[PDB]
DNA sequence: ATCAATATCCACCTGCAGATACTACCAAAAGTGTATTTGGAAACTGCTCCATCAAAAGGCATGTTCAGCTGGATTCCAGCTGAACATGCCTTTTGATGGAGCAGTTTCCAAATACACTTTTGGTAGTATCTGCAGGTGGATATTGAT
DNA sequence: ATCAATATCCACCTGCAGATACTACCAAAAGTGTATTTGGAAACTGCTCCATCAAAAGGCATGTTCAGCTGGAATCCAGCTGAACATGCCTTTTGATGGAGCAGTTTCCAAATACACTTTTGGTAGTATCTGCAGGTGGATATTGAT
């Protein structure tokens, strides 16, 4: 029996716990730190993941590309804030013209 | 197997699996796949990073999930750290609460 | 049988109607003439910065390629980090 | 007689043209060629997996982007639509690239 | 006539006053009281020690100075003197503040 | 008061430092209200960092590592 | 103790220490034996450089003891110093003394 | 006497010797050592966080000197970084022909 | 041009905060000596992928002509913002006193590490067959701009 | 408000690149089970420094007046810059090549950790003496702004 299961989790529990030794942050890892992050990067993938999704199906597609992607962390004030110093390769911009610039 | 290329890991069966859970008709270009796969490394290692710097500011030895928990306090925006760190101390009691 | 002609003159290369483009995604309606010479220049910059720190790793790893982590560790230090590219 | 749109008609027709896809825009080789005559400059026999050339370019059309937005507020700051180096300029300045 | 100075005399000889010198330019006091009421937001009976109480008003004033100065330059930038509110903005929209 | 207190006369003080020749009225409603939202962001995460360590006072490393997260760091309160 | 190894390193700045602190730091699982010498040194040299700059400083003022504003006008007119602290903040350092010129009289 | 000692390390006695080398007759305020101990551990941090992730992307267990020299040069800007890798590669040359 | 009202400057003076200097005391820190472990350089080489060339073709760059409308200049004045002066209200300072709580200390156990097996799994590899959509077409509707 | 040139739309289609599906294999990952070790929570508390007064002292902020001078509106025009056209080049795309260099493997030792034992030293604290320069003086002269 996985700790994943045993977590409720679809993300990797054991792995987790491997990188966070693997990566030096600390001396020793307490067995909930892998746990509690495996379960905060499920939440964030999901989040991103519902949002690209919905653009995908705004865009009439059903495979979502980088575009869906981009257009879901920057039309979401909380991901784009996260993601504020991160560059989407594929991603484009989102359609944007300033005022003054349309005639009349 | 040609001297064995040594295996190169990724998240992309667990961000499959969510995927199908939020979407379940829905699919994901590898392109697409690789800038998750880059997004949860990215974010993994802020929160490890805050988390091995709260440890040294406060002269602890250990990363508990109270260092994860202040890590995603500090570093996630308004609503995205009060759903993370919901899912994750329900996700923790569950853990700890079998056996 | 080796060849390597010199390379120069490369940013002209970084063409008037590219530039255009550029500005347009930017959202750019109307672009004074002395713009392109001055987006060369910054580019310019941009380029040689990244690929200075990106060679800098090529090289602490006595490799003669760089490799797209390279550019990718550069960026990231650059607090331009970017996704799709692996690690 | 010949049809003529007025100036600035093509330029938004353009603007919603480009802001709507993703593509890179700036033609492949003479991008690589600039990358390659700039590194050789710092080391010589290098050479670069050709992902390596994509991502610079991914960064670099990315960032000429951003830039622009910024220089195009700078321009409207000045009650004006046409980009001058200046705008460029104060632009830079501001994000901590200049002084 | 009694003795005036023409407006904007004053200004320059302040600028140059306070170019030269270091000190805090806010009331110490009222500072320390914003201070208290925004934390007691966060959490409450909080206690400041001083040297953090100095920490933050040596930030703050760091950060108004540093924006006044971008501001400025953006005054400067549209062909005026005189500071406005799309200057505060402009600069921190291109700062990443607003962005 | 409050943000209230936070004069007239000493923002024009600040930005006299800053170079500042000839200041527009609507600036010092402005201004309070950046310094409010530099403050706010600040002091959270220097609270936060009270929170972690089980405290009841915010001490000088509390804001200094807060400063330092918000890629503002600061020199000379590090004792 | 037989030599520390700052004297054997020819340096002012505790070896000894900086390794020390990079075990602590949880930077590798291991610390080679020169690292510690070479970064010592390294902080020592650019220690040096802003003291020195930060002195002349002082000379210029009038002055013999070093204040915080003069580490700031050491630092701000330096170029490459400027850019290496240019996100960081000495407290009661102030500012270099500049106006725009369109801004001085007529 | 070892209560209330806990002790509190810092720079400063090393800054002040160094002072003395370059300046004998300037001194120094509390204020301005205290900065310039800031400064030391600042730096400690940036040059060391960097050795550590070139070691890490190398699959690396060693900090060597090696990776502090990459470190100084992906840090320092040129000249400071020039004449830092030179006093860098001086003290471990003088200290392995040492006894 | 003058000449007056202020600011600003330099020399000198002196009190004192804060730097200096002496002495004692001690843990924790740094060196040194001995036993053991292993990271990762060297050597050899399998196999990916980078440079390079070839040849074909058309997408897109270059260069030009032309005139539309933007920027840049000039003028103008209404009003908003600086300067100054008169109050007086609250910041500052200070010296002094409880007492919150941060920080030092001893205790001890729940949880972390070490380790030895054992089982499960994700990554790759190979080979073979689906499917979303880019990009091509053609024909209907929408926007623009000349009257 | 009409008409016509052109962009834009969308529905339609079809090749096909890329996504997917199966089998097969296994090295690393992950789980399980103990033995062995300890980080830091807990609880008691001592003393540092924080909140709160009191209490002038006056400094500095606030309110008001008045007018200079700046911001912004209106007007003009020269020429820069966008749109369209013609020509054709060099980028793009498709395919094939040797071979440089990265990356996998096994060998093996210079240098690391791991402990212990001795010696040192940087920090703290207690007491005492010293001094750089802030802030106050006065008197020269420079600046600014009115004639
Ligand atoms: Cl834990
Ligand atoms: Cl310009
Ligand atoms: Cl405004
Ligand atoms: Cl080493
Ligand atoms: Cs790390
Ligand atoms: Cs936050
Ligand atoms: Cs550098
Ligand atoms: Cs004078
Ligand atoms: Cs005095
Ligand atoms: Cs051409
Ligand atoms: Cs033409
Ligand atoms: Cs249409
Ligand atoms: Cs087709
Ligand atoms: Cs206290
Ligand atoms: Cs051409
Ligand atoms: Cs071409
Ligand atoms: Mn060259
Ligand atoms: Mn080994
Ligand atoms: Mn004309
Ligand atoms: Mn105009
Ligand atoms: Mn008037
Ligand atoms: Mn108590
Ligand atoms: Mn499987
Ligand atoms: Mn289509
Ligand atoms: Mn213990
Ligand atoms: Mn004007
Ligand atoms: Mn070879
Ligand atoms: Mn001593
Ligand atoms: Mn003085």
């Amino acid at each position: 029996k996985t700790r994943s299961s045993r977590a409720g989790l679809q993300f990797p529990v054991g792995r987790v716990h491997r990188l966070l030794r693997k990566g030096n942050y600390a001396e020793r890892v307490g067995a909930g730190a892998p746990v509690y992050l495996a379960a905060v990067l499920e939440y964030l993938t999901a989040e991103i993941l519902e949002l690209a999704g919905n653009a995908a199906r705004d865009n009439k597609k059903t495979r979502i590309i980088p575009r869906h992607l981009q257009l879901a962390v920057r039309n979401d004030e909380e991901l784009n804030k996260l993601l504020g110093r991160v560059t989407i390769a594929q991603g484009g911009v989102l359609p944007n013209i300033q005022s003054v610039l349309l005639p009349k | 197997k040609k001297r064995r290329k040594t295996r190169k890991e990724s998240y992309a069966i667990y961000v499959y699996k969510v995927l199908k859970q939020v979407h379940p008709d829905t699919g994901i270009s590898s392109k697409a796949m690789s800038i998750m796969n880059s997004f949860v490394n990215d974010v993994f290692e802020r929160i490890a990073g805050e988390a091995s710097r709260l440890a040294h500011y406060n002269k602890r030895s250990t990363i508990t999930s109270r260092e994860i928990q202040t890590a995603v306090r500090l570093l996630l925006p308004g609503e995205l750290a009060k759903h993370a760190v919901s899912e994750g101390t329900k996700a923790v009691t569950k853990y700890t609460s079998a056996k | 049988k080796r060849h390597r002609k010199v390379l120069r003159d490369n940013i002209q290369g970084i063409t008037k109607p590219a530039i255009r483009r550029l500005a347009r995604r930017g959202g750019v309606k109307r672009i004074s003439g002395l713009i392109y010479e001055e987006t060369r220049g910054v580019l310019k910059v941009f380029l040689e910065n990244v690929i200075r720190d990106a060679v800098t790793y090529t090289e602490h790893a006595k490799r003669k390629t760089v490799t797209a982590m390279d550019v990718v560790y550069a960026l990231k230090r650059q607090g331009r980090t970017l996704y799709g590219f692996g690690g | 007689k010949p049809h003529r749109y007025r100036p600035g008609t093509v330029a938004l027709r353009e603007i919603r043209r480009y802001q709507k896809s993703t593509e890179l825009l700036i033609r492949k080789l003479p991008f690589q060629r600039l990358v390659r005559e700039i590194a050789q400059d710092f080391k010589t026999d290098l050479r670069f997996q050709s992902s390596a050339v994509m991502a610079l370019q991914e960064a670099s059309e990315a960032y000429l982007v951003a830039l622009f937005e910024d220089t195009n507020l700078c321009a409207i700051h000045a009650k004006r639509v046409t980009i001058m180096p200046k705008d460029i300029q104060l632009a830079r300045r501001i994000r901590g690239e200049r002084a």
